[PDB]
Parts: C-alpha cells; sequence; structure tokens
C-alpha cells in the first residue's frame, strides 16, 4: 500500500498478481458521505494502514 | 447521643487514575447510607473540564475529510471529546495543535500553556501520512457538569461566535466508576463499627479526596435546607 | 453544465441531521424482542 488515501487507497500490486505490460497500482475510490435509498448515510473508511 | 464522626485515614493510590479509599469510623448502619449518598453524588455532579469547540483551518462541516490523515473528521471528534484536560486557574481555556510529518498525533504533541496540563500523553488522535500533510486545530476548554448537548447548546450560547467552530458534545463529568464497600472495623474497643472503602475510578484529573470534600460539602449544603427550615 | 432539457433551475441541497436517541425510538434484539426505549436513565440510577 502507498496510503494517500484522505481521496484514495492507493495498493501497490505484488508482481505475480501484476500484468507485464501496464505497470500498474491500484487506486480505490472510498464513497464517502452519501445518502442512501432510506435517507441512510453509506460511508467507507479504510481499515488497512500505510505499509500494510 | 453516643455517635462519632469519621475521618479519612488512609488514601491509597493503585494507579494514577484508579484509586480506593478509606472512612473510619461510621456509626452502625450508616455504612450503605452514607456509601449510596456519596455514589450519587460522586457520579452525578463533579466539575470536570472537557473538549466543547473544535476549530480546525481550511475544514468547514464535520462530515468532511481532510489532506494526510486516517481518522476522518468524526473521528477525530470522538477521540477528541474522550480528551481528560485538567486546567488550574482558568474556567475557560485555549490549546493549540500544530504538527506535521508521517506518524501519530497524540495528545502530548499540544502546545501546552502554564496552567493547563494534559495528563494523557498516550492519547492518539490523528494519522498523518502524508509528510506534505499539515493539521492545526484550537480547542476550547469549558468547565462544568453534567451532561450538555450539542442541540441545547446550539442557542443556549449567548456570545455570537463565527460561523465554523465545530460543537463537540460535552461530557463534563469526570468520575466514570464508583464502588462502595461496608467492612467490619478494626477497633480495638468496639466491635459494632464498620468502614467504608470507596473504590473510585477518575479521568485522572480529579483529585480524590477534593472529589470526596467537594461531594460532602454538597450533601451538607444540600440538608442545611431540612435542618434551619423545618 | 450536464442535464436534461424542460427543467430551468435545478438546485439540490443536502442536509445532515444526526439523531441521536431519545424515549419513543425502536430498538430490538436478533430474536424478535422489539421495544420503545421508555426512560433514559442517569447512571447513576
Amino acid at each position: 500500500v502507498q496510503y494517500v488515501d484522505a481521496s484514495r487507497i492507493v495498493i501497490k500490486v505484488n508482481e505475480d498478481e501484476m500484468y507485464p505490460g501496464e505497470a500498474g497500482i491500484d487506486i480505490y475510490n472510498l464513497t464517502k458521505y452519501t445518502r442512501s435509498n432510506q435517507n441512510t448515510c453509506i460511508n467507507q473508511m479504510p481499515c488497512v494502514s500505510l505499509g500494510e | 447521643t453516643e455517635f462519632l464522626k469519621p475521618r479519612l485515614v488512609d488514601i491509597e493510590q493503585v494507579s494514577s487514575t484508579h484509586a480506593k479509599v478509606t472512612l473510619e469510623p461510621l456509626e452502625r448502619g450508616f455504612g450503605h447510607t452514607l456509601g449510596n449518598a456519596l455514589r450519587r453524588i460522586l457520579l452525578s455532579s463533579m466539575p470536570g473540564c472537557a473538549v466543547t469547540e473544535v476549530e480546525i483551518d481550511g475544514v468547514l462541516h464535520e462530515y468532511s475529510t481532510k489532506e494526510g490523515v486516517q481518522e476522518d473528521i468524526l473521528e477525530i471528534l470522538l477521540n477528541l471529546k474522550g480528551l481528560a484536560v485538567r486546567v488550574q486557574g482558568k474556567d475557560e481555556v485555549i490549546l493549540t495543535l500544530n504538527k506535521s510529518g508521517i506518524g501519530p498525533v497524540t495528545a502530548a504533541d499540544i502546545t501546552h500553556d502554564g496552567d493547563v496540563e494534559i495528563v494523557k500523553p498516550q492519547h492518539v488522535i490523528c494519522h498523518l501520512t502524508d509528510e506534505n500533510a499539515s493539521i492545526s486545530m484550537r480547542i476550547k476548554v469549558q468547565r462544568g457538569r453534567g451532561y450538555v448537548p450539542a442541540s441545547t447548546r446550539i442557542h443556549s450560547e449567548e456570545d455570537e461566535r463565527p460561523i465554523g467552530r465545530l460543537l463537540v458534545d460535552a461530557c463534563y463529568s469526570p468520575v466514570e466508576r464508583i464502588a462502595y464497600n461496608v467492612e467490619a472495623a478494626r477497633v480495638e474497643q468496639r466491635t459494632d463499627l464498620d468502614k467504608l472503602v470507596i473504590e473510585m475510578e477518575t479521568n485522572g484529573t480529579i483529585d480524590p479526596e477534593e472529589a470526596i470534600r467537594r461531594a460532602a460539602t454538597i450533601l451538607a449544603e444540600q440538608l442545611e435546607a431540612f435542618v434551619d427550615l423545618r | 453544465d450536464d442535464l436534461a432539457p424542460g427543467v430551468l433551475k435545478i438546485v439540490k441541497v443536502y442536509l445532515a441531521v444526526k439523531r441521536r436517541i431519545q424515549p419513543g425510538d425502536k430498538m430490538a434484539g436478533r430474536h424478535g424482542n422489539k421495544g420503545v426505549i421508555s426512560k433514559i436513565n442517569p447512571i447513576e440510577d
């Protein structure tokens, strides 16, 4: 992990699961405070630290 | 009238927070009366300082997020609501927390003044991950009792404050857990006396003999309405 | 900006109430034990 995370989790990929071209690190979008269909709050919080 | 009077004989500190205290000697039957009365008063009505308004720069509302941190802003407000402060002179102070660099933000990083004492130097607040990230919050610490929440303190506040100051709920009471025991007293000529072993658990900010003295004064000044008038 | 036609002024505002708990809400376990929370006691009692 690179963990910029304020905006997105940035995951460096191990080489065995990583394609030869497209060097590639996976950037996950966290959906912060927003409306659900029943007016509840759907919110995602990172549960992994930096360098883990 | 063959009654006696009790004194605080031995005050042992098991730790900085959890600390017992004896009371000796009590009369027959008085043990559960004083123990339950001091329990109710010591859980309801003690004065302790807590976080009330948090002012972070560049953050409008509490449901946003910030650059370079782990906990979100609601997590920061909860971890600040758990804080344990002990002021001496004033009744309303403003602290400052400024820190940059990768690593967690302890409570020991607040640039203290002279009369404020932060008694938990391992209380975590933030987890700064970017080295180009900074955080500069300005906390406001009042002093009261009971529980006064954000909804009631939404119009109660008279001093017209500016907009941008996040309102944190006020958990003012620094006593969290208290138990009393009525043992058998070791009196060299009396067998019908007992001791009261109050086992407090504080927020670290309150001094137990001072807390017991204040609760006793509260009980005596409440009973003066029975004593004087009828 | 990007949207359809017809409608002119399109302003959506997102409030966020924070509701706590109070005498009258409904709590329940996982077994069918419904309940309307009646008294919010102090810690001492």
